[PDB]
């Protein structure tokens, strides 16, 4: 039983959201930079 | 896939060979117990979510699984291994009512070790959590069916082992 | 078979069998034991099926085994009654399963490129299976008879 | 090592069990420690004995058909009870 | 809210996710562009 | 076809010019191969005196196969065939 | 390798379990059978040498394989190709009396599919070789041995094909 | 891909270097051939479906490869096999009017070889089928285009082997 | 096993087995019974006999479970008897197949390297394998008690 | 992905450690930075171009890498490794914003080194163009963010060599 | 192999070139900090065997990885896993000093990942004991020593990944 | 490996022939050429070293390829492209003196295309080096012997392009 492999991986799940995370795949998916709007967030988030 | 009947019908069609009286034995020893088979996955069927319960309930949770640090803490990954012992269970009832365990290797066990070695996920666990589900099997399926199933999930689980 | 084109058809919705999909999983039980004596019976006279199937075909369609005809010469003509005998084995194995199935990935699929290519006059072909459905059914009763006819009348469809 | 055991005992190993042995074996002792195994093996001793030299004994099915191969195989499969009409046409001509 | 099920073909099994499972990761940002209305020619697109 | 996938996803997927799905799936319904016990990587090529081995990051075609401990390799024998020693056991010391 | 009282403690090691009422059953099926399995093994050696001869003189020779231009043609060749059918009857007989074929797989089909195709061996002519010496074997072992004998033949075949 | 042009112009930029005798020697040693690879291309093409056939009937067919057990045994198989072929002639006839092999490497032989041991496809019983198709290729285009048609048939044929 | 170890040898001359090998086959089978029962007093009183091979093992060489032991504490402590219950787990396997092949590829080789690793003490060790014959030997009729203490004394001979 | 305030999270989840003073003080150190990350990196986006040209002109061209014969030799592979910079800035600028190096690993240095030693695209070369933007960008943000910039560049260049 | 000084006469050797003051440069960069690298590497060959003991018990062992179905389960793989961890300490502690990666490719990473594959190894199991290797190593080597032993460590787990 | 006589033994062979009128046409067309093939190696044998240095020089040197970055520089790498040349010209002298290329395809070609795509050895400036050689060994063997050296030069180019 089993004949043929493919191989493992290092798979890295997320467990949670965060913030951080949601803006800085967001800006991925959109290969861009923050924008100039999209810094600010960052400071409030950062600021409180 | 293949069942009983397509397995020798694939192992004569390489050779050419029309069906001969050793074929015809084997096929009459499929027929003679299929209708234990389907009366035996429709008790599974109705009892799924229950077998389910049991076989965590002996083999899984009240342990350090569930507790932090474990693998299926947190609701999202509770959730995925109750899903996948539910995978575990209905395709071991096709194998049964195919009387082949062909598909458990196509459509389950084929890079599943590895997929649970690159996840973490623990392997000696999730046998027990197969070999509990065929205990509580056994109990409800009844002298006529109770070695038939039960191989299935055995193939199962030294699959992964 | 009746099974396979079942139990993976109720799994491409990730359930289990249905009430009613374990009831195709009944005829098919009880109609294969018939089913597997059909086969039987069919195995045990194939030598004269075939070659009773060989004359009426030859008489039918004289060309093939002539001058300029695929089948022409003795062993051209022998090669083409092995290919006679090994569609008849495709039968027997078609009906005892209940479904067709495995006979379409031995017999059917490619056949028309194969053919082509070794030039034999496919519709021909489908004559000789005629003349096997018209010999193998006169060895069986009516009810079993017209249960092997459908399986001929498949090969006889799909070589078109 | 893999390649070390082709020059001297001249084959390829036959297995993991002999493979991890001098895996094993470098581990501890480095490159000379494997090379007094292959060596000092038992299987030298039987084989080489003491005044031939090495040679090549055993070859993979991949390499022994680059040696040949190229340029196919030039001769038809031949099978006991076929019915196949090569060289037929051939035998009628030096009868006509 | 229900599993989320992917259906397969006769070749392939179906599989489902757990619905919680899939909200727990980064949320899967999409590009879509309209449907081009009616009420003359084409679409006009109607974005920005 | 997880780990196999999870290449295909990576942004150096068409770095790897063997294909590897047909590959797979017709791996997984037959016999081991035959190919040393680690990698297909594993054994070099069989010439005369490179130590050639194909490379990994190079132009990747990894393929691995699950191969047992008490698997044994078969190896064709570079001189008559009734000498294999797996058959006979003191054929190298008959002839040359 | 591995023979049926050794899978049974690998099989239940990888899970960790004590072996169980189910464990325990399986090796009684194969102890129940044991007696008759060494009886079948003294005729099938101690008849080695009559079971090639006649499988080849049903199967392989009086054609064209032993022709010019077949692939056992020479006494070379043929040696070979005999040789090579006395591995497959050996290493059955030790299937047999493991009753498991994993011997069958580790030690003789692993790479031989292969191995034939870059010789030029004819895989279709050397599958009718190994049902032709199975056919002989069914005949010699009697009743108690056939069917046991005879799947590690058909495991052989399919591996090739 | 290149051709024989594009292959010098490549050599030749690589180097930064404007084109000197030596390349344009060797442009005009294809030129100076085209008419001819064009014509051959003609004479293969619209005899191909011939060629595969009397290609098959002298190197694969009336034999164990088209037999239970053989690589080419069912409609499907056969279907394949002689797609291949299609495959090969249409390529080599690619090859030759560009006057360079790259496309062969590209487009057929890369990975081909591992792909064939996976599946089992016999990898000497091609090459015959191959250097078959290349002797009715060399009849049908005549003395002008032969040998010129012949070498991208046997750069198929090493590339397998 | 017997059947592992000897069948080997037939392959391994490509031949099937001897009168010889297929004798041994049949006085092994025949002691079956008795080695399962012998098997199954020793499983059945697992946690007295590791318990007390404990208790014997810290009189013996006390140490190990003080400030400076490698099995001072009570989770140090879990784990030097668990590996007695380990132990005794191979040595039931070994009896039911008549030789070492599983108790060694298990627990015997590499267990220098993951001891001398781990800085467990391991010729005390030894002294607490030999601790569970005693026990297990008392449980056992003199018959059955010689048969087991062989493979008790195998494992006090490989570890050393 | 993680950042700095994730990684604290993901770090203690393992443990099951709710946050306690030494957490707390970790995520301290990091919000009481980000300001100052947020204007660094309006400078490097508005002078992207500007710091992968005057990069580009120290540690690149005027050489003979973008002469014949050269990796950045062609418009094609000019252009390419161009892109390559403005994916590092890109990248940099990310991982220092997190204040936290794991997106350069995930989805930048994960098999580039051997896709680079594949390609033949010089590797010492390529970090003399990440030290390059580095150096440039240093100047450009101002002793608030020089140092905190300038690691992110420093891990993507230890990551290849 | 390559260190920091042959990887840069390397890098002027393909060019021709004599020194300049760039290569220089580099050379004291290296040269400058070659103290530190060789205390920091008695420290860790002096203390190898409990760093190993000490980043198991963190990241390996108590698991299902040491229970049976895991990889680490039997004496055999138990030795043959801290086996593996010994030769990465090692190999880590010369690329450290040599101050060039190239080794840990040529003598380590090469195949590994599919060998490893091939086996079942589990590859995020191993990336775990490398760093937390790293995290006792930099510990014991102070301030000077930590970031360098450091790299060495994280480029081993990026090639696994 | 086999010669223009054994070549046309084993054609025969395969088909159980003793030679016939048609056989002994060819190895008399062999036969008497057999005298000049022997002169022509002694010639070629005795220059060996001349050659290589008069091929080298009108084909290798003075060039890019004995400068850094060439594939010939460095004293290892020239001293290995030579000693490949004597293989070239070693065996060809076997080829011709057999008058059967056979031995260049089993001992030089195979594989060697691939070998040298490895490596990076540059196949088109081996190829003149190949032709340069054979235009010196034409001059010094004479009309005698010309044309049959030749060609075995022809074969080892086109076995690589
Ligand atoms: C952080 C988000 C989150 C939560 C809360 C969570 C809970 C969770 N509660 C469980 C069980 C349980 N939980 C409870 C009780 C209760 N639970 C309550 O929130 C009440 C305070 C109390 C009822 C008044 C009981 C009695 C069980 C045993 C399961 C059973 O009914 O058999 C289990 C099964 C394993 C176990 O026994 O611990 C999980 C995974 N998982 C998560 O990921
Ligand atoms: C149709 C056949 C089929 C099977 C069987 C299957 C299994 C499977 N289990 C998975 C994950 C998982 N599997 C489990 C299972 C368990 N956790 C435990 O602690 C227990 C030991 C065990 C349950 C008894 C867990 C917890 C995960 C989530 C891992 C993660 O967080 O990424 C995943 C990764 C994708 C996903 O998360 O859904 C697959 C594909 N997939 C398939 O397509
Ligand atoms: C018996 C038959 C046989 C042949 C022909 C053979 C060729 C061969 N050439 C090699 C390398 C090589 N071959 C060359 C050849 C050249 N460099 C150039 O620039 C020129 C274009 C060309 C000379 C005209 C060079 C430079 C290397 C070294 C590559 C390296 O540095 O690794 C190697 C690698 C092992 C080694 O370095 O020795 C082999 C096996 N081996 C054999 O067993
Ligand atoms: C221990 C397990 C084991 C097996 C089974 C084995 C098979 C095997 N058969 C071989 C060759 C061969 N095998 C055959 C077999 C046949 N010829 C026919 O036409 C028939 C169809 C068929 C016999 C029924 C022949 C003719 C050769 C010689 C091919 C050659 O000339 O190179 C070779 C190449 C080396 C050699 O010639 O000895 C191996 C290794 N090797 C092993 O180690
Ligand atoms: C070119 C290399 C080569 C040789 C020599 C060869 C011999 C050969 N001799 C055979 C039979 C035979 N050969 C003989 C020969 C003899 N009987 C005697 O008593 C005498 C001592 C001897 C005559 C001088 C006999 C009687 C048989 C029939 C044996 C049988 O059918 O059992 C057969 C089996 C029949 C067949 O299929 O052809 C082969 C293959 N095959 C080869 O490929
Ligand atoms: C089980 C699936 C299956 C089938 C059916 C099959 C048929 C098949 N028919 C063949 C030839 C042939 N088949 C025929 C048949 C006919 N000639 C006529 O005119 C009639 C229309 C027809 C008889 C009813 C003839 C005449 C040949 C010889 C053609 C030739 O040699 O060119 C061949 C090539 C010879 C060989 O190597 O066996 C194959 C493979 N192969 C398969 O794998
Ligand atoms: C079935 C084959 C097998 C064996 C035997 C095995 C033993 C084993 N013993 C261990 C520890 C241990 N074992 C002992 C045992 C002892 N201390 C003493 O002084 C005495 C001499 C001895 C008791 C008789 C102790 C004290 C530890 C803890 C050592 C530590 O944590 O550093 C560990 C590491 C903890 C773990 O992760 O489980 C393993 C794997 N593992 C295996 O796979
Ligand atoms: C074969 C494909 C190809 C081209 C064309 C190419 C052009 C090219 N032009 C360059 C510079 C340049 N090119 C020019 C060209 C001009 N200045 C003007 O105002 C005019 C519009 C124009 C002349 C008609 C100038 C002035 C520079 C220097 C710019 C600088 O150094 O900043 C450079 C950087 C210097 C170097 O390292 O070589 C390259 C690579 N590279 C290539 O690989
Ligand atoms: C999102 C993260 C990411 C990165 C970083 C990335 C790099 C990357 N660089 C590539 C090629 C390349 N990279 C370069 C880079 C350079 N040339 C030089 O000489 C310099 C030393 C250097 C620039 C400083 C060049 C010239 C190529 C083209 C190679 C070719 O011609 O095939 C390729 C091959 C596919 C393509 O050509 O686009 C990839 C994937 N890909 C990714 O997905
Ligand atoms: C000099 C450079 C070098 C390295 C690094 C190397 C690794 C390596 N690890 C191996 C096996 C292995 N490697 C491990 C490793 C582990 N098991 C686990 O569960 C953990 C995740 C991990 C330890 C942290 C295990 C358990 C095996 C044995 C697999 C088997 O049973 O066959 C093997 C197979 C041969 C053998 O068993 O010795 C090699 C070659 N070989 C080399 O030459
Ligand atoms: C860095 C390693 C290295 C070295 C040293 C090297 C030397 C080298 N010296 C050469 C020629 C030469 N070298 C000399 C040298 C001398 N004549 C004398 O009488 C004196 C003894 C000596 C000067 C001290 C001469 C005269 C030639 C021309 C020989 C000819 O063309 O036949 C050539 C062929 C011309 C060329 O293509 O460059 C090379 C490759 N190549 C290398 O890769």
């Amino acid at each position: 039983s089993i004949r043929g492999t493919s191989g493992s991986t290092v798979a890295r799940p997320r467990l949670f959201r965060t913030v951080m995370t949601e803006t800085i795949n967001g800006i991925n998916a959109e290969d861009r930079y923050p924008n100039s709007g999209e810094v600010s967030q960052l400071d409030q988030f950062f600021g409180d | 896939m293949q069942d009983a009947i397509t397995a020798v019908i694939n192992n004569y069609d390489v050779q050419g060979k029309y069906l001969d009286g050793a074929a015809l034995d084997k096929l009459k020893a499929y027929f003679t117990t299929g209708a234990v088979r389907v009366r035996a996955a429709a008790v599974i069927s109705s009892n799924a979510t229950t077998i389910i319960k049991e076989a965590a309930a002996k083999a899984l949770i009240y342990s350090d699984l569930t507790r932090p640090g474990g693998n299926m803490y947190t609701t999202r990954r509770y959730a995925a291994c109750i899903r996948d012992m539910d995978y575990f269970l209905r395709y071991a009832t096709y194998a049964m009512l195919a009387g082949d365990p062909s598909i458990l290797d196509e459509r389950v066990l084929n890079g599943l070790k590895e997929t649970y070695n690159s996840l973490g996920v623990p392997i000696a666990a999730t046998v027990g959590g197969i070999q509990a589900m065929k205990e509580v099997v056994g109990g409800l399926v009844g002298p006529d069916a109770a070695k038939e199933a039960s191989i299935y999930f055995d193939y199962l689980s030294s699959g992964l082992s | 078979s009746v099974l396979t084109k079942a139990i993976v058809n109720a799994d491409a919705e990730a359930r289990y069998l249905s009430p009613g999909e374990l009831d195709r999983i009944k005829s098919f039980v009880a109609s294969g034991e018939r089913r597997l004596r059909i086969a039987q019976t069919l195995t045990e006279a194939r030598e004269r099926i075939v070659k009773q199937a060989g004359d009426q075909l030859f008489q039918i369609r004289p060309d093939v085994v002539s001058p300029g005809g695929n089948a022409y010469g003795e062993k051209m003509t022998a090669l083409c009654l092995r290919d006679l005998d090994y569609y008849l084995r495709l039968v027997t194995y078609g009906i005892v399963a209940g479904d067709v199935t495995p006979i379409e990935e031995i017999g059917i699929i490619g056949v028309k490129e194969m053919y082509n290519s070794l030039q034999t006059p496919i519709p021909a072909v489908a004559e000789g299976v005629r003349a096997m459905k018209n010999v193998a059914t006169s060895l069986l009763s009516g009810d079993d008879a017209a249960e092997a006819g459908f399986y001929f009348d498949y090969l006889v469809g799909a070589m078109q | 090592i893999e390649y070390i055991h082709r020059r001297l005992l001249g084959r390829p190993t036959y297995d993991r069990v002999e493979n991890n042995r001098y895996f094993d074996i470098a581990s501890k002792k480095g490159f000379y420690g494997v090379v007094d195994a292959m060596l000092n093996s038992n299987e030298y001793q039987e084989v080489f004995g003491e005044d031939v030299l090495p040679y090549e004994r055993y070859l993979t099915p991949a390499g022994l058909s680059l040696r040949k191969g190229r340029f196919g195989s030039s001769d038809v499969l031949t099978t006991p009870g076929g019915i196949t009409p090569r060289g037929d046409a051939a035998r009628m001509m030096d009868k006509i | 809210p229900a599993d989320i099920v992917r259906p397969s073909s006769e070749d392939r099994p179906g599989l489902t996710l757990p619905y919680i499972y899939k909200l727990s990761a980064d949320s899967l940002t999409t590009f879509k562009m309209t449907a081009i209305y009616g009420a003359d020619g084409r679409p006009k697109v109607n974005l920005s | 076809n997880w780990g196999a996938a999870y290449d295909l996803y990576n942004y150096a997927a068409p770095r790897r010019k063997v294909p590897q799905f047909i590959t797979l799936f017709a791996d997984y319904t037959q016999p081991l191969p035959n190919q040393h016990p680690y990698g297909a990587g594993n054994d070099p090529l069989e010439i005369q005196f490179g130590a050639i081995f194909k490379n990994s990051t190079i132009n990747p075609a990894e393929r691995a196969a699950p191969i047992g401990k008490d698997v044994k390799r078969i190896l064709i024998r570079n001189g008559s065939p009734t000498s294999n020693e797996r058959g006979n056991p003191t054929g190298m010391s008959e002839g040359a």
